[PDB]
Order: structure tokens, then C-alpha cells, then sequence
């Protein structure tokens, strides 16, 4: 049992650009292969036994290494490379594998656009009480949302869930929900979600008043 | 050209087994060692097991020893996984795989997989809640709405958008689960002109349980 390392777990290239990526071993290895998988897809054979390309597979792609370090180099990023790649060993049974890297595509900054949504009547009808904030197709991934309550800021009860990059133009988007019981959530007036970015020149701000009409 | 089919995937009561398949063609199946190879949600790929061409050399990973089997079927091209004792953490999508030779250790063609999904819950239809704007004017050109999609076993749930413009934009945003549920929203934003003006609904359906509903958005 060999334990893979592979550097970095997450890493961003643009197309044109030259992307390395490695994998250390705790012991010594006698052979590294190299895979890549897209979400939805079965990982793909791209070097077998250290440096050898697979059939098939584009020559801009790889691998090198000897002992205990191993790379693999795109000579020239496409953007049709963003996946995972993963390493795995052979010494001796068991065969193991790093846990990823992530080349993600590069692109240009874009603020989150930032929508708050009150539960639904439907909803309060079964007890409970969803308030929803979207922080749609903003790049880089980390972002900061803050929920406030009557202006107080609320923290348990929080849950955000992220999308992969969009296939589409390479942003990413989130989902916040602050959940309540119904008696809660009639208890207070004004719901708050605050987005900051790298791109916000101030917080984006937007809120709800149960009373107001 | 080579060709590996998985079958036999699906829920599994935690403790049970399940018994999954892989079939074989476009190559002489007997003459090559197989690898079972498995992938929980969200993680990395793990290696499960192998057998030699002819069943002579079996190797196990020791997290499944005594607990799985692989056997092969050579005149019938069939590749299997006996799992016995299952647990949450073998919640996996199961691949089989093969190498360029008779027995090397790496995995140059695979299957698509077959999913098996470990847990005591009880499959359960979503309630889909709405996600409007609150009461008050809006600018821009564009709006943005939502459907929450909340408490609902197994994961399996697609969300599909009906607007008035091509344009319109969609996010899924994936399930987080609680309880032993799934809970998933979906928003999908639309130019300012077509919405309330023109109707807009979710349509959720739940294959597992042979369920479908639809949601329309109303304005406050």
C-alpha cells in the first residue's frame, strides 16, 4: 500500500498555457500511469508505465518520473482538458491512486448576480421555511455569503451547495439556504444574504421585509 | 472495437448483497485479466479487485477482502462482483476495466459503470416549492427564479425549465443530503420581458418514484 500525493489538488490554466501537475509516492514506485475523467464520463488511460502516451490520446499530453516523483505536463492547455487526472502506482498489489488534481479553465472575472427568494406559502403550510439566496456566474469559486436576521447574523442553520464550472462560459454559481421552522421565520422581518468577492468593491446586499407588502 | 457493459446496480439495504456483471466484446476475453474498480460520490477512483484470465491469480483490496468476490465466465464473455455485507462506504459507482495485455496492472479500457447505493432510506417523492421574487419593483433586463426540490430518496432527480426565451439561462445546483433526503434547488434566469408576462414552470421528475410535477411561477 503506497499512498499517492498528488500537487496541487486544484490548480486553473488558460488555453496556450503550459500546466504541470505531480505526484509523490511514500515508497518507491516501479511504474506510474496517469488517467482523466469529466464529470458524467468513465476515467480515460492517457501515459501507461511512466512516460508512455496512450493510443489515441492527443500529443500534447506527458508523463515523466522515476523512484518516488512523477509528473504530468500539457504542453499547451486546450480547453477541452479540464478534468480530473489521477495517478496510480504499480510496485506491488494493491494498485492505488492519488486523489486528483482539478484543472480547472481559466477565464475572466465576473461578479455574482445575487437573487434572495421568502418561502413559499407552500412551504409554511408543512411547518418549515426555506429562504434561498442565489449567487449566480461570478469567477474566481471563492466567495463569502452572510445571512442576517433583523440584522443579526445568523449562522446555524446555514447550508450552501456549489456548482461545477458551467459548461457554458466557465463561471461558477452558488446556492445558499437558511432554514427555519415556520414559527421562527414569523417571528422576524427583514432576511439578509451578503455576498463579498474578489470583484465586489462593496458587499452586494439583498434582503427581504416580510411587512413591508 | 473493445466493449465493457456494467449491470446489476441499485439500492442496497444496508448489510445486503447484490451481484453485478460486466459484459465483455470486441476482444478475445479469455486471454485478458480484469479489474473491478469503484468511485463513491463527489471522491476518487479506488481499485477493488482483479482476476487473471484464467481465475488462476485473484487479488483483493483489503477493504473488501472477505466481504466480495470476483469470478469470470469465459465462454459466455462475463465478468462478475459478488458483494456481500455492504456498507454506506461501499456506495460507489462500479466499473470494470482491462489492460493492452494479457495481466499488466493499469486500466486502458473501462465500462460505463453501474451505480450501487447503500442506505436504509426509504424512497421518497420530493415536495417542489416555488422560489418568486418578494413583493416589490424590479430593474434589469433580466429575472431570476427558482424551484426547491427538498426531501426526497434516491438521488436521481431531473429539473427542466419551461420559459419564453432561448436565452434563459439554468443552474442545477446538486443535492446535499440530510436525514437520509435529498434536498436540490434549480434556478433559472430569463429576460424581464417574458416573466410574469409569460408563464414559467418546473417540471421535477423522480424516476424512482414514477413521480413528475410541475410548478409554475407567480409574481407576489
Amino acid at each position: 500500500d503506497i499512498v499517492l500525493t498528488q500537487s496541487p489538488a486544484i490548480m486553473s490554466a488558460s488555453p496556450g498555457e503550459k500546466v504541470t501537475m505531480t505526484c509523490s509516492a511514500s515508497s518507491s514506485v516501479t511504474y506510474m500511469y496517469w488517467y482523466q475523467q469529466k464529470p458524467g464520463s468513465s476515467p480515460r488511460l492517457l501515459i501507461y508505465d511512466t512516460s508512455n502516451l496512450a493510443s489515441g490520446v492527443p500529443v500534447r499530453f506527458s508523463g515523466s518520473g522515476s523512484g518516488t516523483s512523477y509528473s504530468l505536463t500539457i504542453s499547451r492547455m486546450e480547453a477541452e482538458d479540464a478534468a480530473t487526472f489521477y495517478c496510480q502506482q504499480w510496485s506491488s498489489y494493491p494498485l492505488t491512486f492519488g486523489a486528483g488534481t482539478k484543472l480547472e479553465l481559466k477565464r475572466a472575472d465576473a461578479a455574482p448576480t445575487v437573487s434572495i427568494f421568502p418561502p413559499s406559502s407552500e412551504q409554511l403550510t408543512s411547518g418549515g421555511a426555506s429562504v434561498v439566496c442565489f449567487l449566480n456566474n461570478f469567477y474566481p469559486k471563492d466567495i463569502n455569503v452572510k445571512w442576517k436576521i433583523d440584522g443579526s447574523e445568523r449562522q446555524n442553520g446555514v447550508l450552501n451547495s456549489w456548482t461545477d464550472q458551467d459548461s457554458k462560459d466557465s463561471t461558477y454559481s452558488m446556492s445558499s439556504t437558511l432554514t427555519l421552522t415556520k414559527d421562527e421565520y414569523e417571528r422576524h422581518n427583514s432576511y439578509t444574504c451578503e455576498a463579498t468577492h474578489k470583484t465586489s468593491t462593496s458587499p452586494i446586499v439583498k434582503s427581504f421585509n416580510r411587512n413591508e407588502c | 472495437d473493445v466493449q465493457l457493459v456494467e449491470s446489476g446496480g441499485g439500492l442496497v439495504q444496508p448489510g445486503g448483497s447484490r451481484k453485478l456483471s460486466c459484459a465483455a466484446s470486441g476482444f478475445t476475453f479469455s486471454g485478458f485479466g480484469m479489474h473491478w474498480v469503484r468511485q463513491a460520490p463527489e471522491k476518487g477512483l479506488e481499485w477493488v479487485a482483479y482476476i487473471s484470465s484464467g481465475s488462476s491469480l485473484i487479488y483483493y483490496a483489503d477493504t473488501v477482502k472477505g466481504r466480495f468476490t470476483i469470478s469470470r465466465d469465459n465462454p459466455k464473455n462475463t465478468l462478475f462482483l459478488q458483494m456481500t455485507s455492504l456498507r454506506s462506504e461501499d456506495t460507489a459507482m462500479y466499473f470494470c476495466a482491462t489492460s493492452l495485455y494479457y495481466g499488466t496492472p493499469w486500466f486502458a479500457y473501462w465500462g460505463q459503470g453501474t451505480l450501487v447505493t447503500v442506505s436504509a432510506a426509504k424512497t421518497t417523492p420530493p415536495s417542489v416549492y416555488p422560489l418568486a421574487p418578494g413583493c416589490g419593483d424590479t430593474t434589469g433586463s433580466s429575472v431570476t427564479l427558482g424551484c426547491l426540490v427538498k426531501g426526497y430518496f434516491p438521488e436521481s432527480v431531473t429539473v427542466t425549465w419551461n420559459s419564453g426565451s432561448l436565452s434563459s439561462s439554468v443552474h442545477t445546483f446538486p443535492a446535499l443530503l440530510q436525514s437520509g433526503l435529498y434536498t436540490m434547488s434549480s434556478s433559472v434566469t430569463v429576460p424581464s420581458s417574458t416573466w410574469p408576462s409569460q408563464t414559467v414552470t418546473c417540471s421535477v421528475a423522480h424516476p424512482a418514484s414514477s413521480t413528475t410535477v410541475d410548478k409554475k411561477l407567480e409574481p407576489s
